[PDB]
RNA sequence: AAUCCGCCUCCCAACAAGCUCUGCGUGGUGGGGAAGCCCGGGUGACAACCCCCCGAAGCCAGGGAGCCAAGAAAAGCCUCUAAGCACAACCUGCGGGAACCCGUACCGCAAACCGACACAGGUGGGCGGGUGCAAGAGCACUCAGGCGCGCGGGAGAA
RNA sequence: GAAUGCCGGCAUGAGUAACGAUAAAGAGGGUGAGAAUCCCUCUCGCCGUAAGCCCAAGGGUUCCUACGCAAUGGUCGUCAGCGUAGGGUUAGGCGGGACCUAAGGUGAAGCCGAAAGGCGUAGCCGAAGGGCAGCCGGUUAAUAUUCCGGCCCUUCCCGCAG
RNA sequence: AGCCGGUAGCGGGCGUGGAUCCCUGGAUGUCCGAAUGGGGGAACCCGGCCGGCGGGAACGCCGGUCACCGCGCGCGCGGGGGGAACCUGGGGAACUGAAACAUCUCAGUACCCAGAGGAGAGGAAAGAGAAAUCGACUCCCUGAGUAGCGGCGAGCGAAAGGGGACCAGCCUAAACCGUCCGGCUUGUCCGGGCGGGGUCGUGGGGCCCUCGGACCGAAUCCCCAGCCUAGCCGAAGCUGUUGGGAAGCAGCGCCAGAGAGGGUGAAAGCCCCGUAGGCGAAAGGUGGGGGGAUAGGUGAGGGUACCCGAGUACCCCGUGGUUCGUGGAGCCAUGGGGGAAUCUGGGCGGACCACCGCCUAAGGCUAAGUACUCCGGGUGACCGAUAGCGCACCAGUAC
């Protein structure tokens, strides 16, 4: 069943997604099929505040190579959402 | 569907044959893939390491080799003898490892 | 997880509702999140428990359909 | 250059046989054979419009069939036709076949 | 079907105005801001931000004239009415809410594209400063910007 | 033992031709096991309707940063479009789609053909054409009409008033 | 009794309260693909309707549903696409051979297409063809390189009969009757359903008199055995010695319905995996064997002359098939024209005619014996890394 949980998968972890909490932007992996729409509900439902903007993009995974196998790293997708004036998300605050 | 091991761990054996055929000991694992067995300080190596925080100091350690199961026989806790192993059926109606020479249970 | 601790998991899962095991699953599935996060910042050591809360999932998810199919 | 609705006769290959030469039973030394190549023979189809149940219906029919298509007419009295399309009718009558 | 459009007639109007739409200017406001010497950043600086001239192929534009070879469609839009419906509906104004999917890095006259090569070849559109040469996208030099072409060092024969 | 045989290996030519535009170099300082070849500074030269800048194709991480130098680089290499790793692409208004139609393609009706299939007004699909609402500045190592700042705008829904 | 695939490691877990693993069934199963709501440059995009979620009306997400064609009284069922060969049908070459070449050959082959299924085709005599005979069809041997065909060249090439494998025969149409429906030109009407009846060559059937009132049995269905998809039991050796190692050599034994073979430090019946001989399925598949239902199956004369598959037979024209290439050219098939009859009817026995026989066309189905090998297994006077498949290896890959 589909849950905000299936939506949301992991935090975005670096000094660029984290130069975003100050201002209330949240950066988040999250399903490639993801809607904004949709994330907006899952980001609420989940983390208890109200998203005023949604912002996505598509990463496309690295190729890369065990010795003689050349592969790729799976596609991911993610998400800034801006919350509401004076909110903020604990969880992500962090560090 | 499953590797047969006539030993298991930790029953007690007889190395039959190689360097240490006629020693006795426990066997502290058994590896279907390899087919093998590990048996208490039987088949020793002198493996290098590295200094690290594993092994400060580095040198050597002593390792017990794997052996073929083929060249290990349980040894009887009843009648106190190497022997090969039949299987018996219980009323249970389980089955189980029984002793070729007498007929005491192996489990 | 500890095959008691699974056949206990399924007897207990049995006698929930459908609306209750929507309810469970969704609070697993939201710790689930939860782990994956610390896993995420390498303060997750036992690291074993993601697959276990997955297949508790799935187990849940699996009465659930036993439940809604006849 | 088609099938018959009725009989389901179809273009069929025929060799085109030229012949040079007079036969035997003529006294000539006999009949040389100077081209055979592949040709197709067609059925006589053609077109039969006929009124049924108030709809005009058209078959595609060879000549040697055209007084089939009144049989079935004929045959079509016992059926509730009325109000079909000219597509039912024709299956219809068809089916009588 | 039509109150629309077409056709006929009559009456005011007509290189007008009016109505409308666009361009440019101004415009509350928000910005930017050099050389130089200081270690991309600071200062310069409370930076100044004015006048004159040249001036498009761009803009007003669906402008004008001439010519023969006589120069897409459909939607948006507006108007007309038909079923219907006329507590609806549409129009105008205002307010709040709502506003999805994919692309976005980088190369791009080239060492990242087409040529087996980091290949003197090929690759559509736009910007392309200044001075002088009659003009110019020509030529010479030069701005901004970019380069010295991924083997060199000698020697000074045929 | 031969088939200008087949596959592979290794010779000869030979330290020979060549090292890919005759736009061009020099020095000082630094780094480093190692420097003509990497970084910095000064001097010199070359392009400048380009050899500069922006966009579309096409390419597909080549972008940024750290750590590297076996191979790739026609030499060298401490450098790199190379190896490893981490990061990086943010839109109601830009482009395309939830709009339109062009050739053409498909194709209700319908027509034709041994089979496969060929046609076919409408309709549908089809764009770099029509249509449609965002400009300036700041910010990152790396995105910006997308983030931020200022000032504007569009459609849809609902409500109120006329 | 170990385990968390190949895969060690880090970091963590599980298992005699039976894990990992193997078989069977079920659940879940994003997107594309016949692909099927619609569109599309496959794996993307965009909708209607119903229900749900969010503050939710705009927006988005979740579940259900929505293509077209065929058949059958809006709804039901079926279809679509794939499959290594094998099979059938619709089409159908050429090189080559004829030491040139055209008829002829290659060859109804290669190939294209449609369809089928575990097979397919064929099949229950309008047969054969000379036996006073045989008795569906298929397949193997043979007949036989015979008979014949043939620019009588190159070449091509049957059938009957005999020996085998397998074995099996049925359902309809029409006459006549019943019933329902509708047509209109009112009935003893015509037509369309459905049911009864009927199915044959010593001709059969219908109808009308007349005499006579249980055994067969499926190819359908049910149960079962048997089989497949995991598995299990399984005899008998120790010591010394050389050696890194014994299974070699030595001594003394032992098993054998097992001395096939592969392993183990070298060369082992007795150490291991096995082998001989036995054992095994709750679930799913199969079940041609066994058992049982059911459908179906069944007389005699006599009279009547009602019926016995139509654009058919039949004749002619054009052509195909067959051994048959126009030949004396029948037979079987049919594109065109003409065009019957219902057993006193009709087709055949190689032009034709007579005689003598054979057979019952123009409706349908039918196991088995036959073909093939993607798949599993068994076995080689098969290969052993330039061999053997193109691939022993991450190959239909790199390129
Ligand atoms: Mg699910
Ligand atoms: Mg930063
Ligand atoms: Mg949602
Ligand atoms: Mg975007
Ligand atoms: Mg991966
Ligand atoms: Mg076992
Ligand atoms: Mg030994
Ligand atoms: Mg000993
Ligand atoms: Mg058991
Ligand atoms: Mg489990
Ligand atoms: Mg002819
Ligand atoms: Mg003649
Ligand atoms: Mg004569
Ligand atoms: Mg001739
Ligand atoms: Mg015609
Ligand atoms: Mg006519
Ligand atoms: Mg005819
Ligand atoms: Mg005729
Ligand atoms: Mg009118
Ligand atoms: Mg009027
Ligand atoms: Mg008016
Ligand atoms: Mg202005
Ligand atoms: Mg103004
Ligand atoms: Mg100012
Ligand atoms: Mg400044
Ligand atoms: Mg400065
Ligand atoms: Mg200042
Ligand atoms: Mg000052
Ligand atoms: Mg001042
Ligand atoms: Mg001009
Ligand atoms: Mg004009
Ligand atoms: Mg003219
Ligand atoms: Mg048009
Ligand atoms: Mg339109
Ligand atoms: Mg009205
Ligand atoms: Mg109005
Ligand atoms: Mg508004
Ligand atoms: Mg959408
Ligand atoms: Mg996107
Ligand atoms: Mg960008
Ligand atoms: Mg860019
Ligand atoms: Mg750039
Ligand atoms: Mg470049
Ligand atoms: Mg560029
Ligand atoms: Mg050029
Ligand atoms: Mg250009
Ligand atoms: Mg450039
Ligand atoms: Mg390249
Ligand atoms: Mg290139
Ligand atoms: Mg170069
Ligand atoms: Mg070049
Ligand atoms: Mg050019
Ligand atoms: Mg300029
Ligand atoms: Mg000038
Ligand atoms: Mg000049
Ligand atoms: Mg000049
Ligand atoms: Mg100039
Ligand atoms: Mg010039
Ligand atoms: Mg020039
Ligand atoms: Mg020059
Ligand atoms: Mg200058
Ligand atoms: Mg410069
Ligand atoms: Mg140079
Ligand atoms: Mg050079
Ligand atoms: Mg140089
Ligand atoms: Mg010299
Ligand atoms: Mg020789
Ligand atoms: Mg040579
Ligand atoms: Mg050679
Ligand atoms: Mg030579
Ligand atoms: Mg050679
Ligand atoms: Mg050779
Ligand atoms: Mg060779
Ligand atoms: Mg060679
Ligand atoms: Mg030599
Ligand atoms: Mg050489
Ligand atoms: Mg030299
Ligand atoms: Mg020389
Ligand atoms: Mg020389
Ligand atoms: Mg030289
Ligand atoms: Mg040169
Ligand atoms: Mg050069
Ligand atoms: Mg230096
Ligand atoms: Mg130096
Ligand atoms: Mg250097
Ligand atoms: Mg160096
Ligand atoms: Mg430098
Ligand atoms: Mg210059
Ligand atoms: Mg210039
Ligand atoms: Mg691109
Ligand atoms: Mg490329
Ligand atoms: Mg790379
Ligand atoms: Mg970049
Ligand atoms: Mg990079
Ligand atoms: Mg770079
Ligand atoms: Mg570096
Ligand atoms: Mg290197
Ligand atoms: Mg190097
Ligand atoms: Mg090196
Ligand atoms: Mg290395
Ligand atoms: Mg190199
Ligand atoms: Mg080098
Ligand atoms: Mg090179
Ligand atoms: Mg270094
Ligand atoms: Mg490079
Ligand atoms: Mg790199
Ligand atoms: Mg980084
Ligand atoms: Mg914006
Ligand atoms: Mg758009
Ligand atoms: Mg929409
Ligand atoms: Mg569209
Ligand atoms: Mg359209
Ligand atoms: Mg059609
Ligand atoms: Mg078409
Ligand atoms: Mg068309
Ligand atoms: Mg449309
Ligand atoms: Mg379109
Ligand atoms: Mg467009
Ligand atoms: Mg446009
Ligand atoms: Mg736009
Ligand atoms: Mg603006
Ligand atoms: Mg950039
Ligand atoms: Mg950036
Ligand atoms: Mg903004
Ligand atoms: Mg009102
Ligand atoms: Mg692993
Ligand atoms: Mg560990
Ligand atoms: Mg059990
Ligand atoms: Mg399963
Ligand atoms: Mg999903
Ligand atoms: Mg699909
Ligand atoms: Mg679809
Ligand atoms: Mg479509
Ligand atoms: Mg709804
Ligand atoms: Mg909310
Ligand atoms: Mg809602
Ligand atoms: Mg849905
Ligand atoms: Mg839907
Ligand atoms: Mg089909
Ligand atoms: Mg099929
Ligand atoms: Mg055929
Ligand atoms: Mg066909
Ligand atoms: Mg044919
Ligand atoms: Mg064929
Ligand atoms: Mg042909
Ligand atoms: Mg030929
Ligand atoms: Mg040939
Ligand atoms: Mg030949
Ligand atoms: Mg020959
Ligand atoms: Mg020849
Ligand atoms: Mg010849
Ligand atoms: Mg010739
Ligand atoms: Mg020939
Ligand atoms: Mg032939
Ligand atoms: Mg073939
Ligand atoms: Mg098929
Ligand atoms: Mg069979
Ligand atoms: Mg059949
Ligand atoms: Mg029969
Ligand atoms: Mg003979
Ligand atoms: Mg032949
Ligand atoms: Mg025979
Ligand atoms: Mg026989
Ligand atoms: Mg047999
Ligand atoms: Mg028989
Ligand atoms: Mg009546
Ligand atoms: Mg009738
Ligand atoms: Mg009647
Ligand atoms: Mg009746
Ligand atoms: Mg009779
Ligand atoms: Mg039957
Ligand atoms: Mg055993
Ligand atoms: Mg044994
Ligand atoms: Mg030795
Ligand atoms: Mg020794
Ligand atoms: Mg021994
Ligand atoms: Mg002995
Ligand atoms: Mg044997
Ligand atoms: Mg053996
Ligand atoms: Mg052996
Ligand atoms: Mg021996
Ligand atoms: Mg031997
Ligand atoms: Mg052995
Ligand atoms: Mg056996
Ligand atoms: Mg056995
Ligand atoms: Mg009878
Ligand atoms: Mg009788
Ligand atoms: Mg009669
Ligand atoms: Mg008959
Ligand atoms: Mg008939
Ligand atoms: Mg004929
Ligand atoms: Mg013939
Ligand atoms: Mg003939
Ligand atoms: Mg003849
Ligand atoms: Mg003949
Ligand atoms: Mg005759
Ligand atoms: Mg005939
Ligand atoms: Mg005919
Ligand atoms: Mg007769
Ligand atoms: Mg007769
Ligand atoms: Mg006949
Ligand atoms: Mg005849
Ligand atoms: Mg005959
Ligand atoms: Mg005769
Ligand atoms: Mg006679
Ligand atoms: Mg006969
Ligand atoms: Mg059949
Ligand atoms: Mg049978
Ligand atoms: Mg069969
Ligand atoms: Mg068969
Ligand atoms: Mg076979
Ligand atoms: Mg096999
Ligand atoms: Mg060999
Ligand atoms: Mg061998
Ligand atoms: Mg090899
Ligand atoms: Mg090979
Ligand atoms: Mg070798
Ligand atoms: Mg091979
Ligand atoms: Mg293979
Ligand atoms: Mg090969
Ligand atoms: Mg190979
Ligand atoms: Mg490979
Ligand atoms: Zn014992």
């Amino acid at each position: 069943m589909k849950t905000a949980y299936d939506v949301i998968l992991a935090p975005v972890l670096s000094e660029k997604a984290y130069a975003g909490f100050a201002e209330g932007k949240y950066t988040f992996w999250v399903h490639p099929k993801a809607t904004k729409t949709e994330i907006k509900n899952a980001v609420e439902t989940a983390f208890k505040v109200k998203v005023v903007k949604v912002n996505t993009l598509h990463v496309r995974g690295k190729k890369k190579r065990l010795g003689r196998y050349l592969g790729k790293r799976p596609d991911r997708k993610k998400a800034i959402v801006q919350v509401a004036p004076g909110q903020k998300i604990e969880a992500l605050e962090g560090l | 569907m499953r590797v047969k091991m006539h030993v298991k761990k930790g029953d007690t054996v007889l190395v039959a044959s190689g360097k240490y055929k006629g020693r006795v000991g426990k066997v502290k694992e058994v590896l279907p893939k390899k087919y093998a067995v590990i048996v208490e300080g039987v088949n020793i190596v002198k493996k290098a390491v590295r200094v690290s925080p594993k092994y400060p100091q580095g040198g050597f350690i002593e390792k017990e080799a794997p052996l073929h199961a083929s060249k290990v026989r349980p040894i009887c806790p009843a009648c106190g003898k190497p022997t090969r192993v039949r299987k018996k059926f219980l009323e249970n109606g389980k089955k189980i490892r029984v002793c070729a020479k007498c007929g005491g249970a192996l489990d | 997880m500890k095959l008691s601790e699974v056949r206990k998991q399924l007897e207990e899962a049995r006698k929930l509702s459908p609306v209750e095991l929507e309810k469970l699953v969704r609070e697993k599935k939201r710790e689930l999140m939860e782990l994956r996060f610390q896993a995420s910042i390498g303060q997750l050591s036992q690291n074993h428990k993601i697959r276990d809360l997955k297949r508790q999932i799935a187990r849940l998810l699996t009465v659930l359909n036993e439940k809604r199919r006849q | 250059s088609k099938v018959c609705e009725i009989s389901g006769k179809r273009p069929i290959v025929a060799n085109s046989i030229q012949r040079r030469g007079k036969a035997k039973r003529e006294g000539g030394v006999g009949k040389k054979t100077t081209g055979i190549s592949k040709r197709r023979q067609y059925p006589n189809l053609q077109k039969v419009r006929v009124r049924v149940a108030g709809q005009e219906i058209t078959f595609r029919v060879a000549a040697s069939h055209i007084p089939k298509v009144y049989e079935l007419v004929e045959r079509a009295k016992g059926l509730k036709l009325e109000g079909l399309s000219p597509k039912e009718i024709k299956k219809e009558l068809l089916k009588l076949l």
